[PDB]
């Protein structure tokens, strides 16, 4: 995305917040998807991890 | 009276030829060739379409191998794969860990849309072409019907019998192998039938729709799955009828010679004008005018007025009329220079009437036959400034 | 309504009742016939 | 229920077939020498006949009636 | 889109589910919209039915 | 080791070819075009069969005239007629005696035969021609598929991929216009559908069996029915089909040439041997047996012992088989001269076995292949006595 | 959980490779020729192509 949109609902207004930051995912690999598959190989990537610890 | 005449293939337009029988008034003829529909010899040799991995569902067995066969599905891919622990709904279920067990299997299918959407290709011979020949002839002034080529075929529709071709301009406009699409069509050296390399046009290639069986040459490879979990890895390549819809040639109704239309239909190649053909038609007698009825129109004069060295009917030319009678009289000019609007001119006794007509020499000096009475129409034309609309009326070109 | 293991469910490979099996965005209309693993 | 000739007298010769013909109606009796060149043969035989066919190398074939067609190498 | 992305809300949860296809729409003709527009010619397409029967 | 090779188109005998794959053990063919059925591409231009004058029944006005109007049936001939007394059951019924009229009519129908009894009339393009190959094939020992001839298909069935042709012998031994009639097909030039002259052939011609729409010139002409006498004289050629039964020619398979036979099936020409086809096989490598295990034969010594100069396999010859190991061993003449029965013999540790072939050359200098080791049989051959059943595996004649 | 591009059709010549070749998304091939001297190639294809 060209931009980064971002936003809650607290119930009685939308409240949102918005950004520009241009966003990009290519995956690693020779091939230049634009969104990761459900099959493939795997290898490398960099990435960000689930946890807090 | 047999009017054998040469006569160029070319749709939209009349032939207005005369008919010089010896002895009895001539008559005009208007023919228009309204239609060139080929419809060549054919086969059904394939069709092809985009395939559907339609993938039985795989074997896991638990704990030791499953062998697979080659079940005699088309492209039937399948291999056992070990080394699984595989995640449905529960975490894994298999309780051993590597001889846990997936056989996984794919063959090819026709699509959905292989019945509907879908490439067809065929081995194209000649065949023999045909028309819906108006003839608004003489004063019987109608009769349009479907005839063919091959010259000795009548068809007694109307009043008159006529003979056709064999046209000299044999130029099919499709090649020897030709692919079909929907609509559009093209003269493609499709591979054949059982060869078809994977990802290349017809990878799929199935007789008709309804043939079960086919050939799938896809590179359908099967792959384990992936980390213990139920799915099947097919890899494959994407149809030669997906390529072939964005990566193709363009239709023969975009890239023919000579003229032609197309239709997924009998597969005719519509309105192609080439060359010529040698028509000969045998008018009924009961048609034709005895020469005494209609009025002698010699001792003329004719002259241009306003000739327009163009295709549109811009030509014209006063005829100081020196009838006997006062009637009808067709009129004709034997020289192909000049062609005429009007087929037949009315006349009272010797009066004037300018007809209509389109030439290609600057200087037209074209017969005229104003029902047995030759004419000079000899003079001189100007161009136009206005040419951007459909096809002409003049035909006619030569040295000039 | 079968139930099958979706590829990217939200997180990760989940087992989705409505697993996406013969996507087919081979009209033109702007449509695609799917298939869920769920019946509804 | 249908027709049948009487069956043939077969008689070798020198790639030729001298053929005793008996029949019980009129037969019409044809070949086809089956090189490219045909030079087949019709008559209808109702008249007992000895006949010939000049066979070649590649092969005749004969057909007694609606009996079935026979066929000969004659090297 | 690159990937088709599907789910219903049971009502206590998203419960989604999403997967890879290359998807396009070229109408059927020489124009290569991205989108059916509200007018234009008709002429023979491929599309799948409203119906059941 | 894609065995291309040049073969002659004949039917009923194989053609024992020799796999020589360097590096590998050879691997014999065995390829018998069992048939060469044709199906050239055609056109059902018109059914004929006999007419029938299905009457209708003719008016009979009693005191003045009935004009008669040309209805559209095929060949719709009326002819009013007066002066009339009919008799019918009664004397005559109607009181005048000139004003008495009777309207004949008749109009040319379809028997009941047409639908089932009908010649049918063809043009005939060349279309492509096919095969039920078997080849049981060196280990293998079977397939038997149905092939084409257009040199880019293959036909995997069995395990090997198969090219033939295109044949270069063109000569469709049907004509360009044929009829056909239930079984004999004749190469006659029919005149055309709308055209066929009463009693010839074609007077009726209709574009098929449901076409209620034909050509019926039958020469139909009422007369006046006599003596005043209810019927209808109908004057009429029987039919251009009850001749060309009975005053026809001969069948294309009794007067073709080049050897084929015929069928009212797909309109096949089948078995017809002449001249060669460029057959061209990809083998399954599989198939192959590597060259470090068959017995490696060579230092042998080969000669006749008895060679019949003929057709069937009279030719003899042991052979004085030197081998290395012990087992098969695949056999052929690369040379055409000789021609064997056996494809395959079996040895053990250089032992001697005798085969049988044929030859047409009085000196017999054929090399033999014994699975990679050639040896001239050189001798000489005796001519048999006994020449009258079918056809050769000799197919060989050269200058001798 | 990554990427995979469909599989080549490898086609044989005299020493050379025809590949008719034809992916999901635009995919870096790359080559070396092995000699002493490299020669390498690199060109995405996203459009299907035949290749040598």
């Amino acid at each position: 995305g060209d931009t980064v949109t971002v936003g809650f609902h607290d119930g009685p207004n939308r409240h949102t917040c918005t950004v520009a930051h241009k966003v990009e995912f290519r995956p690693v690999g020779r091939e230049k998807y634009r969104h990761p598959p459900e099959h493939g190989v795997e290898l490398p990537c960099n990435r960000y991890t689930h946890k807090r610890a | 009276y047999e009017h054998t005449a040469v006569m160029p293939n070319k749709v939209g337009i009349p032939y207005k030829a005369l008919v010089e029988r010896p002895g009895y008034a001539p008559v005009h003829l208007q023919i228009q060739l309204v239609n060139t529909r080929i419809i060549p010899s054919t086969n059904l040799e394939y069709i092809t379409c985009k395939y559907k991995t339609k993938v039985p569902s795989p074997v896991v067995k638990c704990c030791g191998a499953t062998q697979c066969t080659s079940k005699p599905h088309p492209d039937y891919q399948c291999q056992v794969f070990t080394g699984v622990y595989p995640f449905m709904w529960g975490g894994a279920y298999c309780f051993c860990d590597t001889e846990n067990t997936q056989m996984s299997e794919a063959y090819v299918e026709r699509s959905e849309e292989c019945s509907i959407d879908h490439a067809k290709a065929y081995k194209v011979h000649t065949g023999t072409v045909q028309a819906m020949v108006n003839i608004t002839y003489g004063s019987v002034s109608w009769r349009s019907a479907d005839v063919y080529v091959n010259g000795e075929t009548p068809a007694k529709i109307g009043d008159a019998k006529l003979i056709i071709g064999p046209l000299s301009s044999a130029w099919s406009p499709f090649d020897n192998k030709v692919v079909v699409y929907g609509h559009e069509v093209y003269n493609y050296d499709f591979p054949e039938y059982g060869t078809g390399k994977a990802g290349s046009f017809g990878d799929l290639q199935s007789r008709t729709s309804t043939s079960n069986d086919l050939y799938a040459n896809t590179n359908l490879k099967l792959q384990r799955p992936q980390a213990g979990i139920v799915h099947t890895p097919f890899t494959q390549a994407p149809s030669g009828f997906e390529r072939w819809k964005r990566d193709k040639g363009a239709p023969l109704n975009d890239v023919a010679p000579f003229g032609c239309s197309i239709a997924l239909e009998p597969l005719r190649a519509e309105n192609c004008a080439v060359g010529s053909i040698p028509i000969s038609i045998d008018i009924p007698d009961a048609a034709f005018t005895r020469i005494s009825e209609t009025p002698t129109v010699s001792d003329l004069e004719c002259k241009i007025t306003e000739c327009t060295y163009a295709s549109d009917f811009g030509g014209i030319a006063t005829v100081a009329y020196k009838s006997s009678k006062a009637g009808n009289c067709p009129i004709h000019s034997p020289s192909g220079v000049a062609v005429i609007k009007e087929n037949d001119v009315t006349l009272a006794e010797s009066g004037s009437f300018t007809f209509h007509f389109s030439t290609a020499n600057i200087h037209p000096a074209f017969k005229l036959q104003v029902c047995t009475s030759a004419v000079t129409c000899k003079g001189d034309c100007k161009p136009p400034k206005d040419h951007i609309v459909d096809y002409p009326a003049q035909h006619t070109e030569s040295f000039t | 309504p079968y139930i099958a293991d979706c590829p990217n469910c939200g997180h990760s490979r989940c087992d989705s009742p409505i697993a996406i099996e013969e996507v087919r965005g081979d009209a033109h209309a702007g449509v695609i016939r799917i298939q869920t693993s769920a019946m509804f | 229920i249908a027709t049948l000739a009487p069956e043939p007298l077969v008689e070798h010769k020198h790639r030729t077939l001298i053929l005793h013909l008996h029949p019980d109606h009129p037969t019409l009796l044809t070949t086809r020498s089956l090189g490219s060149d045909a030079n087949p043969t019709r008559q209808w035989i109702e008249r007992p006949t000895t006949v010939n066919f000049t066979v070649t190398g590649e092969g005749l074939e004969y057909t007694w009636g609606n009996h079935p067609p026979k066929r000969v190498w004659a090297q």
